[PDB]
């Protein structure tokens, strides 16, 4: 997972 | 021009048909117009312009990493692989060159309110961390220590006028802690900071509407999953 | 130019980077310079065509859907909405024009086998489709029959030079099928073209072996999801 | 759910 932003 | 010719409120209008198109590209040439008749803008009109290019820069940030890790295996053919990852990239800088050229002239020094120059400053350093994550020559530093101060800024200034709650405010220090973490080799403070920021939210949310408690939740959500992948 | 200054190979290579990268107006104007060199393409280079302008020209439909729809609820506001799935339709003739011109110059003339002739003749149907999607005035019918036409003559070919089973064969056939539905307004001879097409390629999947079979199973079911829908 | 092609 893709850390968010 | 090219939107120099077009009515302000068509151009807003316009974006928003975009919008619903999917058709970023034009929602961001339509934004740029607006910005650009010299009035400033209101938060729909902000966060209109910070969706489109968002999207924008979010395509071609993702093809850059696509091509960066094939050039690295390259690494491990002739020169198309780093041609083309150099052209994604240009075309990325440009479009980072653009945002910060309308912050700069003069979406930020217009911004009276708290609110306006908070969201501004907030873009401004997404913007340079853009450019900072594909940036490796001698102006890598110049342009991270460029982020941090703009994000800073904006830190400051919504602490003094903002609640915790407040979407931007969480966005901001989402965007920030990330900065941190990924930008600065400074993890820690990326986990501090979404830390404090979850906890100050938390302990404000029983002063909220129904509304504004969804619409705090839904960035405060962002900070725990960071904190979740991070810890 | 713009790409004329490419290596012909160059131009392939970028165009399999770009499709990894998700950039598909980039595939699109890669694979475009790659047929203007005249030379043949081969079966991949056929494929890595049709992918990019599919993916360009389906983003732009998609697009004008949405428009159109917001229009014909404001017709039930300003010339805005009106203005702006113009500006999209322009664009999206423009590639239809471009993939037809390349088609025409000189791509189906110098194709001599059948399957590259078929290749091409098929394209040349979807792209009049997707130009009749969006006409409405004194072309629209020379529009239909024209991708009839070029529908039918490759129907023709692929019979005679091509098993029931070839991907190729089932995706014009899918496609014609879905022209005699949606633009004909012949949906009995849709529904009879996908299940004439489904069942002789059923006949024939005894013949082949698992790779071939897995290629022709994965286009067959969008015959069947197609007929499922529509009776 | 929309045609396919
Ligand atoms: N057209 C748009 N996209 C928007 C119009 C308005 C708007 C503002 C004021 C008045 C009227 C509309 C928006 C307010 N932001 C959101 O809802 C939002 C929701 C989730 C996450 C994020 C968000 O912002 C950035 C990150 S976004
Ligand atoms: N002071 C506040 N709390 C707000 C005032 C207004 C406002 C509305 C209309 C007109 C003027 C201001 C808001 C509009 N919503 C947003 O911007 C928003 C909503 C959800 C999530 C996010 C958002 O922004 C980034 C992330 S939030
Ligand atoms: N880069 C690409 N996209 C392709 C390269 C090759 C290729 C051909 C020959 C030799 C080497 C590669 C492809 C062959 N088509 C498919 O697999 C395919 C699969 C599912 C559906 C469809 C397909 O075609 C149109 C509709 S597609
Ligand atoms: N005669 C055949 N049956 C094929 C020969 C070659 C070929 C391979 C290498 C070199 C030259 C030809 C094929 C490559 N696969 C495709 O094109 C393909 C595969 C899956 C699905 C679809 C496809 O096309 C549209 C839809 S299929
Ligand atoms: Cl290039
Ligand atoms: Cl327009
Ligand atoms: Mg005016
Ligand atoms: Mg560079
Ligand atoms: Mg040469
Ligand atoms: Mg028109």
């Amino acid at each position: 997972r893709r850390r968010q932003t | 021009g090219a939107m120099g010719s077009m009515e302000r409120a068509s151009l807003i209008q316009k974006a928003k048909l975009a919008e619903q198109a999917e058709r970023y590209e034009d929602m961001a040439a339509f934004m740029k117009g607006a910005v650009e008749k010299g009035e400033e803008l209101s938060c729909e009109e902000r966060n209109l312009l910070s969706v489109a290019y968002k999207n924008v820069v979010g395509g071609q940030r993702a093809a850059w990493r696509v091509l960066s890790s094939i050039e690295q295996k390259s690494n491990e053919k002739g020169p198309e692989v780093r041609e083309y990852r150099e052209k994604v990239e240009t075309e990325l800088q440009g479009v980072c060159d653009t945002v910060l050229g309308l912050l700069d002239s003069h979406l930020i020094k217009e911004a009276g309110d708290a609110e306006s120059r908070v969201f501004y400053l907030k873009m401004k350093g997404d913007y340079y961390r853009y450019l900072a994550e594909v940036a490796t020559g001698d102006d890598k530093k110049r342009i991270i220590d460029s982020a941090r101060s703009a994000y800073q800024e904006a830190m400051d200034i919504s602490k003094k006028e903002m609640p915790p709650t407040n979407p931007i405010r969480l966005g901001l220090a989402l965007n920030f802690s990330v900065f941190h973490y990924e930008i600065a080799n400074s993890p820690e403070e990326a986990i501090s900071l979404a830390k404090t920021t979850f906890d100050e939210a938390m302990a404000d949310l029983h002063t909220l509407s129904e509304d504004s408690y969804k619409d705090s939740t839904l960035i405060m959500q962002l900070l725990r999953d960071n904190l979740t992948l991070w810890t």
